[PDB]
RNA sequence: AGUGCAGAAGAGGAAAGUGGAAUUCCAUGUGUAGCGGUGAAAUGCGCGAGAUAUGGAGGAACACCAGUGGCGAAGGCGACUUUCUGGUCUGUAACUGACGCUGAUGUGCGAAAGCGUGGGGAUCAAACAGGAUUAGAUACCCUGGUAGUCCACGCCGUAAACGAUGAGUGCUAAGUGUUAGGGGGUGCCCCUUAGUGCUGCAGCUAACGCAUUAAGCACUCCGCCUGGGGAGUACGACCGCAAGGUUGAA
Protein backbone atom coordinates (compact mmCIF):
# COMPACT_ATOMS: atom_id res chain seq x y z
CA UNK A 1 0.00 0.00 0.00
CA UNK A 2 3.09 2.16 -0.35
CA UNK A 3 2.38 3.37 -3.85
CA UNK A 4 3.68 0.10 -5.40
CA UNK A 5 3.36 -3.62 -4.79
CA UNK A 6 5.39 -6.81 -5.07
CA UNK A 7 3.59 -10.10 -5.80
CA UNK A 8 4.60 -13.02 -3.59
CA UNK A 9 1.66 -15.09 -4.85
CA UNK A 10 1.24 -18.78 -4.11
CA UNK A 11 -0.96 -21.67 -5.23
CA UNK A 12 -0.79 -25.14 -3.76
CA UNK A 13 -3.27 -27.28 -5.67
CA UNK A 14 -5.59 -26.10 -2.90
CA UNK A 15 -5.58 -22.63 -1.32
CA UNK A 16 -4.23 -20.59 -4.22
CA UNK A 17 -2.68 -17.86 -2.08
CA UNK A 18 -2.79 -14.78 -4.27
CA UNK A 19 -0.64 -12.31 -2.36
CA UNK A 20 0.42 -8.95 -3.76
CA UNK A 21 2.80 -7.52 -1.15
CA UNK A 22 5.56 -4.93 -0.86
CA UNK A 23 9.29 -5.67 -0.99
CA UNK A 24 9.76 -6.38 2.71
CA UNK A 25 6.98 -8.27 4.42
CA UNK A 26 4.88 -5.20 5.06
CA UNK A 27 1.58 -7.00 4.52
CA UNK A 28 -0.12 -5.17 1.63
CA UNK A 29 -2.99 -7.57 0.75
CA UNK A 30 -3.77 -11.25 0.10
CA UNK A 31 -6.41 -13.33 -1.67
CA UNK A 32 -7.70 -16.91 -1.98
CA UNK A 33 -9.78 -19.45 -3.78
CA UNK A 34 -11.37 -19.48 -0.31
CA UNK A 35 -12.32 -15.85 -0.90
CA UNK A 36 -14.91 -16.00 -3.70
CA UNK A 37 -17.15 -18.99 -2.92
CA UNK A 38 -15.56 -21.76 -5.00
CA UNK A 39 -15.01 -25.24 -3.52
CA UNK A 40 -16.32 -27.94 -5.86
CA UNK A 41 -13.31 -28.56 -8.10
CA UNK A 42 -13.60 -24.88 -9.03
CA UNK A 43 -10.82 -24.06 -6.59
CA UNK A 44 -7.79 -23.99 -8.88
CA UNK A 45 -9.59 -23.71 -12.25
CA UNK A 46 -9.39 -21.04 -15.06
CA UNK A 47 -13.23 -20.64 -15.15
CA UNK A 48 -13.35 -20.14 -11.34
CA UNK A 49 -10.39 -17.70 -10.99
CA UNK A 50 -11.55 -15.09 -13.58
CA UNK A 51 -11.74 -12.37 -10.84
CA UNK A 52 -9.30 -13.81 -8.23
CA UNK A 53 -7.04 -10.74 -8.04
CA UNK A 54 -9.72 -8.07 -7.52
CA UNK A 55 -10.37 -9.31 -4.00
CA UNK A 56 -6.90 -7.72 -3.69
CA UNK A 57 -6.50 -4.78 -6.09
CA UNK A 58 -9.86 -3.07 -5.39
CA UNK A 59 -9.80 -4.09 -1.78
CA UNK A 60 -6.80 -1.76 -1.83
CA UNK A 61 -8.52 1.47 -2.94
CA UNK A 62 -5.38 3.50 -2.21
CA UNK A 63 -2.53 1.63 -3.97
CA UNK A 64 -3.59 0.15 -7.28
CA UNK A 65 -0.27 -1.70 -7.54
CA UNK A 66 1.95 -0.98 -10.51
CA UNK A 67 4.50 -3.79 -11.13
CA UNK A 68 5.47 -7.26 -9.93
CA UNK A 69 9.03 -8.28 -10.58
CA UNK A 70 7.20 -11.40 -9.51
CA UNK A 71 8.41 -14.58 -7.85
CA UNK A 72 5.73 -16.98 -9.07
CA UNK A 73 6.37 -19.55 -6.35
CA UNK A 74 4.03 -22.31 -5.25
CA UNK A 75 2.90 -23.12 -8.77
CA UNK A 76 -0.33 -24.61 -10.03
CA UNK A 77 -2.94 -23.91 -12.69
CA UNK A 78 -4.19 -20.98 -10.58
CA UNK A 79 -0.92 -19.24 -11.44
CA UNK A 80 -2.11 -17.92 -14.79
CA UNK A 81 -5.41 -16.54 -13.44
CA UNK A 82 -3.27 -14.95 -10.69
CA UNK A 83 -0.97 -13.10 -13.12
CA UNK A 84 -2.91 -12.15 -16.28
CA UNK A 85 -5.78 -10.98 -14.04
CA UNK A 86 -3.22 -9.02 -12.00
CA UNK A 87 -3.58 -6.26 -14.61
CA UNK A 88 -6.98 -4.84 -13.59
CA UNK A 89 -5.76 -1.40 -12.48
CA UNK A 90 -2.32 -1.25 -14.07
CA UNK A 91 -0.68 -3.75 -11.71
CA UNK A 92 1.73 -4.52 -14.49
CA UNK A 93 3.04 -8.06 -14.18
CA UNK A 94 6.48 -7.11 -15.46
CA UNK A 95 9.30 -9.51 -14.52
CA UNK A 96 9.58 -13.14 -13.46
CA UNK A 97 11.99 -15.36 -11.58
CA UNK A 98 12.09 -19.01 -12.68
CA UNK A 99 12.25 -20.21 -9.09
CA UNK A 100 9.25 -22.29 -8.02
CA UNK A 101 9.36 -25.08 -5.44
CA UNK A 102 12.32 -27.04 -6.75
CA UNK A 103 13.70 -28.90 -3.69
CA UNK A 104 16.50 -31.33 -4.35
CA UNK A 105 15.19 -34.81 -3.47
CA UNK A 106 16.15 -34.50 0.18
CA UNK A 107 12.61 -34.33 1.46
CA UNK A 108 10.29 -37.23 2.20
CA UNK A 109 7.04 -37.48 0.24
CA UNK A 110 3.41 -37.65 1.38
CA UNK A 111 1.15 -40.41 0.20
CA UNK A 112 -0.36 -41.56 -3.12
CA UNK A 113 -4.11 -42.08 -3.79
CA UNK A 114 -4.83 -44.84 -6.34
CA UNK B 1 39.98 -32.68 -28.44
CA UNK B 2 40.76 -30.04 -25.84
CA UNK B 3 43.59 -30.67 -23.41
CA UNK B 4 42.98 -30.85 -19.67
CA UNK B 5 40.82 -28.49 -17.61
CA UNK B 6 40.83 -28.67 -13.80
CA UNK B 7 39.61 -26.69 -10.79
CA UNK B 8 41.76 -23.76 -11.81
CA UNK B 9 38.93 -23.26 -14.30
CA UNK B 10 35.26 -22.94 -13.48
CA UNK B 11 33.96 -21.02 -16.54
CA UNK B 12 35.77 -22.99 -19.21
CA UNK B 13 33.03 -25.33 -17.97
CA UNK B 14 30.39 -22.74 -19.16
CA UNK B 15 30.43 -24.12 -22.75
CA UNK B 16 28.54 -27.15 -21.32
CA UNK B 17 26.76 -25.40 -18.37
CA UNK B 18 23.15 -24.53 -17.50
CA UNK B 19 21.55 -21.30 -16.20
CA UNK B 20 21.02 -22.70 -12.64
CA UNK B 21 24.75 -23.50 -12.17
CA UNK B 22 24.73 -27.17 -13.33
CA UNK B 23 25.93 -28.81 -16.61
CA UNK B 24 23.92 -30.29 -19.55
CA UNK B 25 23.80 -34.12 -20.08
CA UNK B 26 26.70 -35.81 -21.99
CA UNK B 27 24.14 -37.62 -24.24
CA UNK B 28 22.90 -34.20 -25.56
CA UNK B 29 26.58 -33.11 -25.98
CA UNK B 30 28.58 -36.07 -27.34
CA UNK B 31 32.39 -35.57 -27.41
CA UNK B 32 35.52 -37.28 -25.94
CA UNK B 33 33.82 -39.23 -23.08
CA UNK B 34 37.15 -39.46 -21.14
CA UNK B 35 38.21 -35.79 -21.65
CA UNK B 36 34.63 -34.50 -20.99
CA UNK B 37 34.37 -36.68 -17.81
CA UNK B 38 37.41 -35.09 -16.05
CA UNK B 39 36.61 -31.61 -17.51
CA UNK B 40 33.07 -31.77 -16.00
CA UNK B 41 34.52 -33.39 -12.81
CA UNK B 42 36.63 -30.29 -12.07
CA UNK B 43 33.48 -28.13 -12.20
CA UNK B 44 32.19 -30.44 -9.46
CA UNK B 45 35.38 -29.96 -7.54
CA UNK B 46 34.11 -26.37 -7.90
CA UNK B 47 30.53 -27.00 -6.67
CA UNK B 48 32.59 -27.59 -3.53
CA UNK B 49 33.31 -23.86 -3.50
CA UNK B 50 30.01 -23.49 -5.42
CA UNK B 51 31.08 -20.57 -7.60
CA UNK B 52 28.14 -21.56 -9.83
CA UNK B 53 24.72 -21.55 -8.19
CA UNK B 54 22.17 -24.23 -7.38
CA UNK B 55 19.17 -21.96 -7.74
CA UNK B 56 19.36 -18.14 -7.87
CA UNK C 1 -30.48 -40.91 -36.00
CA UNK C 2 -26.77 -41.57 -36.83
CA UNK C 3 -26.54 -38.09 -38.47
CA UNK C 4 -28.67 -35.00 -37.61
CA UNK C 5 -28.74 -31.40 -38.98
CA UNK C 6 -32.60 -31.35 -39.11
CA UNK C 7 -34.29 -27.91 -39.62
CA UNK C 8 -37.87 -26.72 -38.83
CA UNK C 9 -38.94 -28.33 -42.17
CA UNK C 10 -41.80 -25.80 -42.73
CA UNK C 11 -42.44 -22.57 -44.75
CA UNK C 12 -44.47 -20.74 -41.99
CA UNK C 13 -47.46 -19.21 -43.92
CA UNK C 14 -50.02 -16.87 -42.23
CA UNK C 15 -53.66 -15.95 -43.15
CA UNK C 16 -54.60 -12.23 -42.70
CA UNK C 17 -52.17 -11.13 -39.91
CA UNK C 18 -48.93 -10.71 -41.98
CA UNK C 19 -46.44 -12.42 -39.57
CA UNK C 20 -44.02 -15.42 -39.49
CA UNK C 21 -44.34 -16.01 -35.69
CA UNK C 22 -48.20 -15.97 -35.51
CA UNK C 23 -48.34 -19.25 -37.52
CA UNK C 24 -45.64 -21.22 -35.60
CA UNK C 25 -47.53 -20.70 -32.28
CA UNK C 26 -51.06 -21.42 -33.67
CA UNK C 27 -50.27 -25.20 -33.55
CA UNK C 28 -48.65 -24.95 -30.06
CA UNK C 29 -51.81 -23.38 -28.48
CA UNK C 30 -53.96 -25.54 -30.84
CA UNK C 31 -55.97 -27.32 -28.07
CA UNK C 32 -56.45 -31.02 -29.11
CA UNK C 33 -55.68 -30.20 -32.80
CA UNK C 34 -58.21 -27.36 -33.41
CA UNK C 35 -57.13 -25.27 -36.47
CA UNK C 36 -60.19 -22.97 -36.91
CA UNK C 37 -60.82 -22.92 -33.12
CA UNK C 38 -57.24 -21.58 -32.59
CA UNK C 39 -57.64 -19.54 -35.84
CA UNK C 40 -60.72 -17.85 -34.25
CA UNK C 41 -58.70 -17.54 -30.97
CA UNK C 42 -55.91 -15.76 -32.95
CA UNK C 43 -58.32 -13.37 -34.79
CA UNK C 44 -61.09 -12.76 -32.18
CA UNK C 45 -59.57 -13.95 -28.85
CA UNK C 46 -56.06 -12.57 -29.68
CA UNK C 47 -57.57 -9.35 -31.18
CA UNK C 48 -59.94 -8.57 -28.24
CA UNK C 49 -57.00 -9.00 -25.78
CA UNK C 50 -56.68 -5.16 -25.50
CA UNK C 51 -60.40 -4.92 -24.51
CA UNK C 52 -59.85 -7.45 -21.65
CA UNK C 53 -56.09 -7.44 -20.77
CA UNK C 54 -55.00 -3.97 -22.03
CA UNK C 55 -52.90 -4.05 -25.25
CA UNK C 56 -53.43 -5.98 -28.55
CA UNK C 57 -51.20 -9.00 -29.42
CA UNK C 58 -50.47 -7.90 -33.05
CA UNK C 59 -47.16 -5.92 -33.07
CA UNK C 60 -46.60 -6.59 -29.31
CA UNK C 61 -45.81 -10.29 -30.07
CA UNK C 62 -42.05 -9.46 -30.03
CA UNK C 63 -42.38 -8.17 -26.41
CA UNK C 64 -44.00 -11.52 -25.39
CA UNK C 65 -40.95 -13.47 -26.72
CA UNK C 66 -37.81 -11.23 -26.62
CA UNK C 67 -38.73 -10.00 -23.07
CA UNK C 68 -39.04 -13.60 -21.68
CA UNK C 69 -36.70 -15.84 -23.78
CA UNK C 70 -33.68 -16.93 -21.63
CA UNK C 71 -30.05 -17.56 -22.80
CA UNK C 72 -28.08 -19.88 -20.43
CA UNK C 73 -29.56 -23.44 -20.39
CA UNK C 74 -29.26 -26.39 -17.91
CA UNK C 75 -28.07 -29.55 -19.77
CA UNK C 76 -25.64 -32.07 -18.17
CA UNK C 77 -22.33 -32.17 -20.16
CA UNK C 78 -19.35 -33.94 -18.47
CA UNK C 79 -16.01 -32.19 -19.31
CA UNK C 80 -12.49 -32.46 -17.78
CA UNK C 81 -13.29 -34.88 -14.92
CA UNK C 82 -16.09 -33.26 -12.84
CA UNK C 83 -19.84 -32.92 -13.64
CA UNK C 84 -20.85 -29.30 -14.51
CA UNK C 85 -23.54 -28.27 -17.08
CA UNK C 86 -22.62 -26.03 -20.09
CA UNK C 87 -25.00 -23.52 -21.81
CA UNK C 88 -25.59 -23.68 -25.63
CA UNK C 89 -25.49 -20.45 -27.74
CA UNK C 90 -29.14 -19.25 -28.15
CA UNK C 91 -29.55 -20.06 -31.90
CA UNK C 92 -32.71 -19.14 -33.95
CA UNK C 93 -33.91 -22.81 -34.02
CA UNK C 94 -32.93 -23.28 -30.31
CA UNK C 95 -34.33 -20.05 -28.74
CA UNK C 96 -37.29 -18.85 -30.89
CA UNK C 97 -38.63 -22.37 -31.75
CA UNK C 98 -38.52 -23.53 -28.08
CA UNK C 99 -38.97 -20.03 -26.55
CA UNK C 100 -42.44 -19.52 -28.12
CA UNK C 101 -44.44 -22.00 -25.95
CA UNK C 102 -45.35 -19.23 -23.42
CA UNK C 103 -49.14 -19.50 -24.08
CA UNK C 104 -49.86 -23.30 -23.86
CA UNK C 105 -48.28 -24.14 -20.45
CA UNK C 106 -49.38 -20.70 -19.10
CA UNK C 107 -52.97 -20.93 -20.46
CA UNK C 108 -53.89 -23.14 -17.43
CA UNK C 109 -52.38 -20.64 -14.91
CA UNK C 110 -54.45 -17.39 -14.95
CA UNK C 111 -57.17 -18.08 -12.32
CA UNK C 112 -59.76 -15.68 -13.85
CA UNK C 113 -62.59 -18.27 -14.23
CA UNK C 114 -63.00 -17.91 -18.05
CA UNK C 115 -60.11 -20.05 -19.44
CA UNK C 116 -60.49 -18.40 -22.91
CA UNK C 117 -60.04 -14.94 -21.26
CA UNK C 118 -57.30 -16.46 -19.01
CA UNK C 119 -55.39 -17.50 -22.20
CA UNK C 120 -55.65 -13.85 -23.41
CA UNK C 121 -54.55 -12.66 -19.91
CA UNK C 122 -51.06 -14.21 -20.50
CA UNK C 123 -49.98 -10.98 -22.32
CA UNK C 124 -50.66 -8.93 -19.13
CA UNK C 125 -48.09 -9.04 -16.25
CA UNK C 126 -45.76 -11.21 -18.43
CA UNK C 127 -44.76 -8.89 -21.33
CA UNK C 128 -42.23 -7.14 -19.01
CA UNK C 129 -40.60 -8.73 -15.90
CA UNK C 130 -41.64 -10.02 -12.39
CA UNK C 131 -44.68 -11.85 -13.87
CA UNK C 132 -46.31 -15.32 -13.71
CA UNK C 133 -44.82 -16.35 -17.09
CA UNK C 134 -41.23 -14.98 -16.64
CA UNK C 135 -41.10 -16.33 -13.02
CA UNK C 136 -39.69 -19.66 -14.36
CA UNK C 137 -37.34 -17.75 -16.74
CA UNK C 138 -35.65 -15.85 -13.84
CA UNK C 139 -34.99 -19.20 -12.06
CA UNK C 140 -33.11 -20.49 -15.17
CA UNK C 141 -31.57 -17.63 -17.24
CA UNK C 142 -30.22 -15.99 -14.02
CA UNK C 143 -28.02 -18.95 -12.89
CA UNK C 144 -24.85 -18.61 -15.07
CA UNK C 145 -24.75 -14.87 -16.02
CA UNK C 146 -21.74 -14.34 -13.67
CA UNK C 147 -20.48 -17.89 -12.83
CA UNK C 148 -18.48 -18.74 -16.01
CA UNK C 149 -17.50 -22.40 -16.72
CA UNK C 150 -15.63 -24.29 -19.51
CA UNK C 151 -15.14 -22.27 -22.75
CA UNK C 152 -13.00 -24.83 -24.67
CA UNK C 153 -15.65 -27.62 -24.56
CA UNK C 154 -17.84 -29.06 -27.38
CA UNK C 155 -21.25 -27.60 -26.32
C1' A D 1 50.51 -69.47 -16.13
C1' G D 2 51.49 -66.39 -11.89
C1' U D 3 54.90 -61.56 -9.64
C1' G D 4 57.61 -57.88 -13.69
C1' C D 5 54.16 -54.69 -15.86
C1' A D 6 51.80 -47.89 -19.08
C1' G D 7 49.77 -48.58 -14.93
C1' A D 8 44.10 -47.97 -15.86
C1' A D 9 39.15 -48.00 -15.30
C1' G D 10 34.40 -47.76 -13.06
C1' A D 11 28.97 -45.43 -8.06
C1' G D 12 35.53 -51.77 -6.81
C1' G D 13 35.94 -50.17 -1.59
C1' A D 14 37.28 -47.47 3.34
C1' A D 15 37.35 -40.23 2.64
C1' A D 16 36.04 -35.64 8.13
C1' G D 17 31.27 -31.98 5.80
C1' U D 18 34.81 -26.24 5.03
C1' G D 19 29.80 -24.82 1.91
C1' G D 20 24.19 -26.69 0.13
C1' A D 21 17.64 -29.35 -0.86
C1' A D 22 19.29 -26.15 6.40
C1' U D 23 13.78 -29.51 7.16
C1' U D 24 7.36 -29.41 10.37
C1' C D 25 10.61 -24.79 15.15
C1' C D 26 9.39 -19.64 15.60
C1' A D 27 10.36 -12.51 18.31
C1' U D 28 11.24 -12.42 13.66
C1' G D 29 14.09 -7.89 7.88
C1' U D 30 7.94 -9.31 7.51
C1' G D 31 2.90 -9.86 9.53
C1' U D 32 -1.98 -12.20 10.07
C1' A D 33 -6.43 -15.64 7.77
C1' G D 34 -3.85 -18.80 6.40
C1' C D 35 2.03 -23.57 5.98
C1' G D 36 -1.81 -26.69 4.82
C1' G D 37 -6.25 -30.95 4.14
C1' U D 38 -9.22 -34.25 1.10
C1' G D 39 -13.22 -40.73 -3.39
C1' A D 40 -16.19 -38.07 2.01
C1' A D 41 -14.91 -34.48 5.74
C1' A D 42 -13.13 -33.97 10.25
C1' U D 43 -8.48 -34.32 10.82
C1' G D 44 -5.59 -30.02 11.56
C1' C D 45 -1.31 -25.12 12.89
C1' G D 46 -4.35 -19.50 14.28
C1' C D 47 -7.07 -16.14 22.09
C1' G D 48 -0.56 -12.84 18.27
C1' A D 49 1.65 -20.45 13.74
C1' G D 50 1.39 -17.85 8.70
C1' A D 51 3.19 -16.86 2.87
C1' U D 52 9.91 -16.75 1.85
C1' A D 53 13.34 -16.21 3.88
C1' U D 54 17.47 -10.96 6.72
C1' G D 55 21.26 -14.00 11.01
C1' G D 56 19.67 -19.89 8.99
C1' A D 57 26.27 -23.30 11.93
C1' G D 58 23.82 -27.56 12.97
C1' G D 59 20.33 -33.71 12.68
C1' A D 60 23.24 -34.64 6.75
C1' A D 61 23.58 -35.91 1.68
C1' C D 62 26.58 -35.00 -2.57
C1' A D 63 21.27 -32.84 -4.64
C1' C D 64 24.36 -31.46 -9.84
C1' C D 65 30.58 -34.79 -13.76
C1' A D 66 25.62 -39.77 -12.89
C1' G D 67 24.62 -43.20 -18.56
C1' U D 68 21.72 -49.41 -19.11
C1' G D 69 28.72 -46.92 -17.78
C1' G D 70 31.72 -50.30 -15.40
C1' C D 71 35.68 -52.75 -10.32
C1' G D 72 33.91 -57.37 -8.10
C1' A D 73 31.88 -64.41 -7.09
C1' A D 74 26.12 -63.07 -5.82
C1' G D 75 24.00 -58.00 -1.63
C1' G D 76 25.94 -53.60 -3.96
C1' C D 77 26.83 -49.28 -5.85
C1' G D 78 27.49 -41.34 -6.99
C1' A D 79 31.12 -34.37 -5.82
C1' C D 80 35.90 -35.14 -3.19
C1' U D 81 40.50 -31.54 0.30
C1' U D 82 41.19 -37.19 -0.52
C1' U D 83 42.97 -40.50 4.30
C1' C D 84 44.24 -45.73 1.87
C1' U D 85 43.99 -50.47 -1.13
C1' G D 86 44.71 -55.12 -3.62
C1' G D 87 44.04 -58.11 -7.49
C1' U D 88 41.80 -57.66 -12.23
C1' C D 89 44.92 -57.91 -16.25
C1' U D 90 43.93 -55.55 -21.82
C1' G D 91 50.51 -56.96 -25.23
C1' U D 92 53.89 -60.54 -25.12
C1' A D 93 55.05 -63.15 -21.86
C1' A D 94 62.05 -62.22 -18.64
C1' C D 95 62.62 -66.19 -14.64
C1' U D 96 61.23 -72.17 -13.13
C1' G D 97 60.82 -76.36 -16.97
C1' A D 98 54.01 -79.11 -15.08
C1' C D 99 54.54 -74.97 -12.66
C1' G D 100 47.44 -80.39 -11.43
C1' C D 101 40.88 -79.87 -12.45
C1' U D 102 34.58 -80.25 -9.07
C1' G D 103 36.57 -79.07 -4.56
C1' A D 104 31.53 -83.08 1.91
C1' U D 105 37.44 -82.20 5.95
C1' G D 106 38.18 -77.18 8.19
C1' U D 107 36.96 -71.64 7.92
C1' G D 108 32.96 -70.51 6.94
C1' C D 109 30.73 -66.09 5.74
C1' G D 110 25.88 -63.46 3.03
C1' A D 111 18.93 -57.95 2.29
C1' A D 112 16.10 -53.56 4.97
C1' A D 113 14.38 -55.01 9.32
C1' G D 114 16.09 -59.41 13.10
C1' C D 115 20.13 -58.50 15.20
C1' G D 116 25.72 -54.82 19.37
C1' U D 117 27.27 -48.36 21.71
C1' G D 118 23.93 -44.90 23.69
C1' G D 119 22.98 -40.95 20.86
C1' G D 120 17.03 -41.84 19.04
C1' G D 121 13.48 -37.29 16.04
C1' A D 122 14.66 -33.90 10.27
C1' U D 123 10.08 -36.29 12.66
C1' C D 124 7.43 -38.50 9.19
C1' A D 125 5.48 -43.99 9.14
C1' A D 126 3.11 -48.86 12.02
C1' A D 127 -1.21 -48.54 16.03
C1' C D 128 -3.84 -45.39 13.76
C1' A D 129 -6.76 -40.21 17.60
C1' G D 130 -10.17 -38.79 13.50
C1' G D 131 -13.62 -37.81 9.84
C1' A D 132 -16.66 -40.76 6.04
C1' U D 133 -18.91 -44.38 2.87
C1' U D 134 -23.02 -46.12 -2.92
C1' A D 135 -26.87 -50.74 0.61
C1' G D 136 -22.32 -51.48 3.10
C1' A D 137 -15.21 -49.34 6.90
C1' U D 138 -10.61 -48.54 12.88
C1' A D 139 -9.60 -48.59 6.05
C1' C D 140 -5.06 -47.75 -0.21
C1' C D 141 -7.49 -41.38 1.12
C1' C D 142 -6.72 -37.65 4.94
C1' U D 143 -2.85 -32.93 8.91
C1' G D 144 -0.60 -34.85 12.86
C1' G D 145 1.16 -39.76 16.13
C1' U D 146 5.49 -43.45 21.06
C1' A D 147 10.31 -48.85 17.81
C1' G D 148 12.92 -47.14 13.52
C1' U D 149 13.69 -42.62 10.47
C1' C D 150 20.56 -39.27 12.99
C1' C D 151 24.75 -45.19 14.49
C1' A D 152 32.51 -45.86 14.25
C1' C D 153 31.43 -52.12 18.68
C1' G D 154 28.30 -59.48 19.65
C1' C D 155 27.05 -62.60 15.40
C1' C D 156 24.47 -63.60 11.30
C1' G D 157 20.54 -65.76 7.22
C1' U D 158 15.66 -66.48 6.20
C1' A D 159 13.96 -63.50 -0.02
C1' A D 160 10.94 -64.49 -6.34
C1' A D 161 20.30 -65.47 -4.16
C1' C D 162 13.50 -64.70 -10.05
C1' G D 163 20.16 -65.35 -10.91
C1' A D 164 14.57 -70.24 -10.18
C1' U D 165 21.00 -69.89 -15.18
C1' G D 166 26.31 -75.09 -10.87
C1' A D 167 31.55 -75.03 -12.63
C1' G D 168 36.77 -78.29 -16.98
C1' U D 169 37.53 -79.06 -24.10
C1' G D 170 36.83 -76.54 -28.34
C1' C D 171 32.91 -75.55 -31.61
C1' U D 172 30.37 -75.39 -37.53
C1' A D 173 28.65 -66.62 -40.60
C1' A D 174 30.84 -62.98 -38.46
C1' G D 175 29.75 -58.53 -38.19
C1' U D 176 28.11 -55.99 -34.15
C1' G D 177 26.87 -51.69 -29.53
C1' U D 178 31.45 -51.14 -28.07
C1' U D 179 34.98 -51.32 -23.07
C1' A D 180 39.28 -47.61 -19.39
C1' G D 181 42.50 -50.05 -21.79
C1' G D 182 44.92 -52.29 -26.86
C1' G D 183 47.62 -56.80 -30.75
C1' G D 184 48.91 -53.82 -37.13
C1' G D 185 48.49 -49.12 -36.03
C1' U D 186 47.49 -43.00 -36.60
C1' G D 187 39.79 -37.48 -35.51
C1' C D 188 41.76 -42.75 -41.22
C1' C D 189 40.80 -48.75 -41.62
C1' C D 190 40.91 -52.73 -36.61
C1' C D 191 40.96 -58.04 -34.40
C1' U D 192 40.30 -60.91 -30.07
C1' U D 193 45.54 -62.39 -26.57
C1' A D 194 40.69 -60.09 -24.82
C1' G D 195 35.65 -58.28 -22.36
C1' U D 196 30.34 -57.66 -22.77
C1' G D 197 25.07 -57.69 -24.55
C1' C D 198 23.38 -59.40 -28.69
C1' U D 199 19.78 -59.49 -34.69
C1' G D 200 20.97 -63.94 -35.54
C1' C D 201 23.62 -67.99 -40.03
C1' A D 202 24.74 -73.35 -39.03
C1' G D 203 23.08 -77.47 -36.27
C1' C D 204 20.91 -79.91 -32.32
C1' U D 205 17.03 -79.99 -27.43
C1' A D 206 11.21 -81.22 -26.50
C1' A D 207 7.80 -77.39 -27.44
C1' C D 208 11.57 -73.24 -26.58
C1' G D 209 16.26 -70.78 -26.76
C1' C D 210 21.71 -70.56 -27.42
C1' A D 211 25.17 -69.15 -31.78
C1' U D 212 33.01 -67.60 -33.54
C1' U D 213 31.83 -63.97 -28.29
C1' A D 214 26.85 -71.51 -27.53
C1' A D 215 21.73 -75.80 -22.75
C1' G D 216 23.36 -78.87 -29.26
C1' C D 217 28.55 -83.00 -29.59
C1' A D 218 33.00 -85.18 -26.51
C1' C D 219 36.24 -86.83 -21.18
C1' U D 220 33.52 -83.51 -14.77
C1' C D 221 32.55 -83.53 -9.58
C1' C D 222 28.79 -82.25 -4.87
C1' G D 223 24.59 -85.12 -6.86
C1' C D 224 19.54 -84.94 -6.97
C1' C D 225 15.50 -86.46 -9.83
C1' U D 226 12.30 -91.21 -11.33
C1' G D 227 3.49 -90.29 -10.78
C1' G D 228 0.81 -86.99 -6.53
C1' G D 229 -0.85 -85.21 -2.12
C1' G D 230 -0.70 -85.28 3.16
C1' A D 231 4.27 -84.86 5.45
C1' G D 232 6.89 -81.90 8.21
C1' U D 233 1.68 -83.01 11.60
C1' A D 234 3.94 -88.95 16.15
C1' C D 235 8.46 -87.69 16.54
C1' G D 236 13.33 -86.09 16.16
C1' A D 237 19.16 -85.33 16.17
C1' C D 238 22.66 -81.78 16.49
C1' C D 239 24.54 -76.28 15.85
C1' G D 240 22.79 -72.16 18.45
C1' C D 241 22.42 -64.06 21.47
C1' A D 242 17.73 -63.93 17.90
C1' A D 243 14.14 -64.66 14.05
C1' G D 244 15.32 -69.90 14.95
C1' G D 245 17.07 -73.92 12.58
C1' U D 246 18.12 -78.55 10.81
C1' U D 247 16.46 -83.36 11.02
C1' G D 248 11.98 -87.32 9.99
C1' A D 249 8.08 -93.42 9.96
C1' A D 250 3.43 -93.36 9.24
Amino acid sequence: NIENGVAHIRSTFNNTIVTITDEFGNALSWSSAGALGFKGSKKSTPFAAQMASETASKSAMEHGLKTVEVTVKGPGPGRESAIRALQSAGLEVTAIRDVTPVPHNGCRPPKRRR
Amino acid sequence: GITHIDYKDTELLKRFISERGKILPRRVTGTSAKYQRMLTTAIKRSRHMALLPYVK
Amino acid sequence: PRKGSVPKRDVLPDPIHNSKLVTKLINKIMLDGKRGTAQRILYSAFDLVEQRSGRDALEVFEEAINNIMPVLEVKARRVGGSNYQVPVEVRPERRTTLGLRWLVNYARLRGEKTMEDRLANEILDAANNTGGAVKKREDTHKMAEANKAFAHYRW
